């Protein structure tokens, strides 16, 4: 089901409004009109008012009407918010629907922008923009941009890529550590404070399902994904590292025992909340590619039925084993029209609906339950700690009428 | 070119789609890409809306340029058409769309539906969002408002009321409450609750009143020479100026001013003894023209205060803002930048500070007593509880929702002094 | 004992907020030189611009034995002569109580020719609300006679008195939903009356009671002398406002109809801003109508569970108890405000919604903090249009109740995301 | 001769804890002065205050014994809750003086288990016998006996003077060349200090007249001045005192020449906005004649009538005779016959109780509340200025309004 008649998705620019959480060293440029502008403060909200580091020029009539004079005015801009901001030395100039539609060569800009700033400030760019990606590619294209300048390393070493809370990385480095094998580096290390050495030698795995520029960033330099189902849920995460203990050749026993009183307060607090979501049926639209993993945990470890699952982009090499690990049940779907799948919600009565919060509101007022995947990827869900929470996200036991 | 961290208005579609949600039998089809389909978000959301907004996007994308563009957008306007069944259709552009060759007129024309459609041109890199709106009220105006015979009873239409707007949906409930005070009947409130009948029979009117002028000050004034339609200048927020809008309503239709002093309670608090520490307070106004306007004149005259800033966001408004400011012997800051805002207030310190969200904030950064009286909000200013901004009741709401800051403020200063 | 906050003043207080809310009363009060700041009260907290028509004899310590008893005398006759009242009560202040000078005597003494109500009322065990409940019953005993009924059907609204949460905005949206449903309201007191209103008060076929703290006993009165009955419910949220509908469609006989389309709080409350609403603790103390309405909106449609539930009414104690029950918990009746501190560090709720004492004790204690009661100070009594009761009632309820809630989400938020100090670097150490 | 509008003298207390940290108010008065001290500076409730009410049952009236004993146990209760308290004050509610509690013997009995660190004072707050700051008057004087004697000598500065006035009247005396600055509303108990036969005491608030009486009986003399409103009443006090210590006059002058031109600048900046304006006064704190002085011979007002609780001629005479023939005195306050002397006299500002400030301002007339300059710093050289902008507030804001 690809019809593309009608679509209800976010710029990869939304990305940029949690990815400068991860790298507080990193200031993001945005060559964009004032609708892109709108966007970006709009679904930051409050953030604004905090001054973060989204720098959303408007593209006016003067620098758009040339190409050159943007060019110019790209490196003068650069200065300006350099002077502003010392500490900042990344920077990203993230691709925009009229920086593409004018065609500015953002690579060659950006390249002698690092060239003439030299070693100290460092600037790397990419394109966020709805017309070639949507939502989440903008932080695998952010990373996959940063991939190539990352040094090579001749050391084996496990593997962290994705943007991620900080206690969740924290707790997912415990957690490695407790295996007692498997040195951690950090891709989207933490304002970039350990630039992260990426090689032929560090086999990685992938915490976020979204990511799919990253596996060809990994795979330029050599490294390899590893079959691991995604850490959601309990089991999710388990499977998990039982996949990381298997790459690293640790002992089942070993690792089995050394994760038990975790995993016993994950199904604790996973069993707290899924006797809320027991025999009900869910519909899933295309907001994140966070789906089918939400789709598995809810239907295996909360009892859950899903009725559909839809995906704007199924990279199917890495999410085989969720695919696997999820039942036949729900049917895959790789970008559908709002407008038919909203035919099928309606069809299909779903007791809860996973949606962006565009949609949300009016499914609502139809009597359906709705909750938005736009929270989500700002809520940690990703570990054993936050296995319990997962299923509360999706309690929603309102029942006021 | 210029770096902006947080704006006050959005692209002119965004005004566009604000008018064309507020009334109902319309559709809005975008010339979209795909990703900027999140202006629905806010009107979902940010307004509370049950419905989904009456619009369609194509949502091009990379693999879709030059034919297929086109290809796309008659299918979006065809489907729209066979499935929203909309009385009226309109077709717009968005900021990607008018740089692409597409021509949205010329796509419109080719689909020749029978339902009337409308080309807006709209300069998304000259013009911001309420200009948008503006337009796209006069130019619906003039596809389906045409010249037709008086009323039996006088008539006014209300002009500016759109969505996304401040209060709206309760100053048109105020005015009509009032208007019913004299009891001359609304023909028609628009665009807040306007359908192609309504537009239609918008020429109906003895008169025109201007809500709000951002959003209906053109359509006002192609009324008056296309249809002979008397519009009134002066907007009532607060008490005098509601005085001066009932006097002018009552000269234009005729009939006795029969105005109704009974809920107001306003003055008696302003003049009560517990608040006389309000005078001699400065203040800095910043945000919508008109209510800038207004809010300076009632805080200069009824409530003590003294108007120590002004400026407005709203530039197509710069020269009302620059004649109140001369006339309160201020200086003018008529920046879309919360920077310079933001040096104004540092400059002054006012007391007490009364603009939109950017102040709010500002304020809350700079310790100072702050209130919203402007558009740009998040969700929480739009209260359930109905609250006009204008009118007798909007006096005391503005009263009280001014007064809040600055007691919690010296409240908690005298919490402060007294456990030390 | 030690006392240093009192939700519950001395009876006069209340007897004189029925009088300054009833026009043409003049309350003579036996009281010292010193006893006059509930005047000042009334001019600030209501501000109301004329004076409370309460005279004051403000003895002195000379004046005492024989000389109190004439100026008692002398209070009553030029308060009568200076102000041309219709009617006059005599009561007596906590001290005068002590020494035995009976009012009614003093009063009976000078014949006026204007009706004098006299009341009685211990000053030491009882509270105001018991003032203002007994003052009501006096004039209702006096001035209130049977007589013949309205052809059409009418209603009378007792319970709102001067110095009341948020009266003045209640009234009239209750006669809005009256006039909406077709009835009229014959008499509305204390607020806005007449003792010709009071003398006209039976007229109606029905009644209604708003504020039972002080409309309770002359709902009763009316029962039984008048013949009227009166509402058992208070239309506090869109549920009670339902039942209210329902239960005086019923007492008039005509059709039930409501205003919906003015009501937003069901779509404001079913909208996901609300989705992290749900699972909220609230401990609510104030008034007994007050605190029950609330719990009840809080629990359907605030999406709350109580954690703890109180008042300050001794005489409203079993009704309180018995909705208690219903809700799980146990009721908190008191006065003193260390027994609510200590409840309220014990339980540790997330949302605080009570009197001024309430609000600032969560001040205090850094919990988002509401006013839904009685005992409030100036900046609770505001100028716009903000009832507590109808659909109305129900949006201001709405926002009232997450204004502080939306507050502290916005504070925190910013504080959590400039968050000072961002290492974390055991994160790949 | 009728009904008057006061408050009892509860009201003091109010102000008396924050004048001494160490010093608790144990009312024993009914819900009714618990009432008046609690819908009263409602900041302070919320924030601990040092006063509270002993509310009396049924039984604790006819039962005289038992009230008192009672009575006691809160005393001994108090300390757990507060160990900072040193000197406690009982004071007499008007229940309490109509059941005849004898709170002297209280407090006797009270200070024998206490010592020798804590000490209790009784003195009267109630409206029967005492009127607003006339409570303060009985409180210092209750304290006064108990001071010790010495025979140093020693300037008192009596009165609940505001601490940063307090600061700037000591730096000025001593920079005048008057040595003891020694206050009797002393911070702690640790700083009270000894009265003698040579002990000379100046007056700060005019309402103090047991205080003046009580240091009489002691020995101490007082110096007869103007008080301290506005700059040139400052001058003659701080002149009396240099005579009083025999301070020079050279020395005077070139102490009080820098103030004075500011105090006379701030002044004349809000004199303006209240220029040519007709101000009526109601009995309320006995500091009337005092501020109606410096109205009318430094801000340049023509006042129509000045009423006082009651007057002290002995202490207040300078200002008397400072003061303008043109204004008539008033001993006591009956609000109705007042209110119609106002309604008649047509002033164009009225300061008076708050009561009668919201009734006054819907008639049309500008009022202003006389219990600001009790409460807020009006006094001595760098207020003022302050105390002129308290009294050109309303008339601006009047104007400001209508039209
Ligand atoms: C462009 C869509 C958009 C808009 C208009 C807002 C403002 C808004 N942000 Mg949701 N924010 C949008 C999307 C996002 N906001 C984000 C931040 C955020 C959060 C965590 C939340 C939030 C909310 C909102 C809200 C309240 C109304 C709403 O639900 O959209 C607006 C207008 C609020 C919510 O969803 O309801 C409880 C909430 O918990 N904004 C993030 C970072 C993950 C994204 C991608
Ligand atoms: C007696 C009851 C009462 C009432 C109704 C108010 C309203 C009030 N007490 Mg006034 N406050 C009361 C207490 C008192 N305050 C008094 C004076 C006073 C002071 C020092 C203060 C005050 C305040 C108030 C205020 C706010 C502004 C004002 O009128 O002063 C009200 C409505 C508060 C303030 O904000 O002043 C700027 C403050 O510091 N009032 C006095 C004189 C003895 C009393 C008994
Ligand atoms: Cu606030
Ligand atoms: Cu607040």
């Amino acid at each position: 089901l690809k019809e593309r008649g009608q679509r209800e998705v976010f710029c990869g620019l939304t990305g940029i409004i949690w990815l400068h959480r991860k790298m507080q060293d990193a200031f993001f440029l945005v060559v964009g009109s004032r609708t892109c502008a709108h966007l970006l403060q709009s679904a930051a909200g409050v953030m604004i008012f905090a001054e973060p580091r989204f720098g959303t020029a408007v593209l006016e009539e003067k620098d758009l009407a040339g190409l050159a004079d943007a060019n110019a005015e790209l490196d003068r801009e650069v200065d300006r918010l350099l002077a502003r901001r010392p500490d900042i030395r990344q920077l990203f100039l993230v691709g925009s629907c009229p920086s593409e539609v004018i065609k500015l060569d953002l690579h060659r800009a950006a390249e002698r922008l690092s060239a003439h700033h030299g070693p100290a400030v460092r600037v790397y760019n990419f394109s966020g923009s709805g017309i070639e990606t949507t939502f989440t590619q903008g932080e695998d294209a952010c990373l996959a941009s940063i991939v190539p300048t990352l040094p090579a390393t001749e050391a084996r070493e496990l593997l962290l890529v994705g943007a991620l809370p900080d206690v969740v990385e924290d707790q997912a480095v415990s957690l490695l550590t407790q295996l007692g094998i498997g040195p951690v580096r950090c891709l989207p290390a933490h304002h970039a404070a350990e630039a992260p050495g990426v090689g032929p030698n560090t086999v990685f795995a992938l915490v976020q399902p979204f990511l799919g520029d990253t596996h060809g960033a990994l795979t330029r330099r050599g490294a390899r994904h590893i079959a691991a189902p995604f850490p959601f849920g309990e089991e999710g995460t388990t499977l998990w590292l039982k996949a990381i203990a298997d790459e690293f050749g640790v002992s089942a026993e070993t690792f089995e025992a050394v994760t038990a009183a975790p995993r016993a307060r994950a199904r604790k607090a996973v069993a707290a909340a899924s006797e809320g979501l027991r025999g009900k049926s869910v519909f899933f639209l295309p907001d994140s590619q966070l789906e089918p993993s939400l789709a598995r945990f809810l239907t295996r470890e909360c009892g859950m039925s899903a009725v559909e699952v839809g995906t704007p982009f199924l990279h199917r090499g890495i999410l085989g084993p969720d695919l696997d690990l999820l039942a036949e049940g729900p049917v895959l779907s790789e970008g559908q029209d709002v407008e038919r799948q909203l035919d099928r919600v309606r069809a299909a009565r779903p007791d809860l609906t996973v949606c962006g919060l565009g949609l949300a509101n009016p499914l609502e007022a139809e009597g359906f339950t709705t909750k938005w995947a736009i929270e989500l990827v700002f809520t940690p869900v990703h570990f054993y700690e936050q296995a319990g929470d997962l299923a509360g996200l999706f309690s929603r036991p309102v029942r006021r009428r | 070119m210029k770096l902006t961290l947080w704006t006050y208005e959005g692209p002119p579609h965004v005004g566009a789609m604000r008018v064309a949600t507020g009334m109902t039998g319309m559709h809005y089809v975008l010339h979209a890409p795909q990703g900027d389909t999140y202006a629905d978000l806010l009107f979902t959301m940010i307004e509370r809306r049950g419905k989904r907004p009456p619009v369609s996007y194509t949502t091009f994308q990379a693999r879709d340029l030059g034919s297929d563009t086109a290809e796309l957008f008659q299918s979006a306007c065809r489907d729209a058409y066979e499935r929203f069944q909309p009385q009226a259709i309109m077709v717009g552009s968005s900021c990607t769309a008018e740089l692409i060759q597409d021509d949205t007129g010329g796509l419109a024309d080719a689909l020749s539906l029978p339902v009337p459609v409308v080309h807006l041109e709209l300069p998304s890199y000259q013009r911001k969002e309420n200009f948008g709106a503006d337009e796209s009220f006069l130019q619906i105006c003039r596809k389906l408002a045409r010249p037709m015979e008086r009323t039996e009873k006088v008539s006014c239409n209300l002009l500016g009321p759109t969505a996304l707007g401040f209060r709206h949906r309760d100053d048109i409930l105020e005015v009509t409450r009032l208007l019913e005070g004299m009891g001359i009947a609304v023909n028609a409130v628009a665009p807040m609750g306007a359908s192609p009948a309504d537009i239609a029979r918008l020429g109906a009117a003895h008169f025109n009143v201007l809500l709000y002028p951002e959003t209906g000050e053109s359509a006002a004034r192609w009324a008056e020479k296309t249809l002979k339609q008397p519009y009134t200048k002066t907007v009532p927020i607060g008490v005098g100026a509601t005085r001066d809008f009932v006097a002018e309503v009552a000269a234009l239709a005729g009939v006795a001013p029969v105005a109704d002093d009974s809920r107001l309670r306003q003055p008696w608090w302003s003049a009560s003894v517990d608040s006389t520490y309000l005078t001699g307070k400065r203040v800095f106004l910043f945000g919508d023209a008109t209510h800038v306007i207004a809010a300076a004149r009632v805080a200069r005259d009824e409530m003590g205060f003294e108007v120590v800033g002004m400026g407005c966001y709203n530039r197509e408004f710069a020269r009302p803002m620059r004649a109140a400011a001369k006339g309160y012997g201020l200086e003018a800051l008529v920046t879309d930048d919360y920077l310079e805002v933001e040096e104004a207030i540092q400059a002054l310190a006012p007391e007490l500070i009364l603009g939109t969200q950017m102040e709010r904030h500002i304020a809350k950064r700079l310790g100072i007593p702050c209130a919203v009286i402007s558009a740009p909000v998040h969700v929480q200013d739009f209260p359930a509880r109905y609250s006009p901004q204008m009118g007798f009741e909007g006096a005391n709401v503005l009263f009280d929702t001014w007064i809040h800051p600055l007691t919690m403020g010296l409240e908690e200063h005298l919490l402060t002094m007294f456990r030390e």
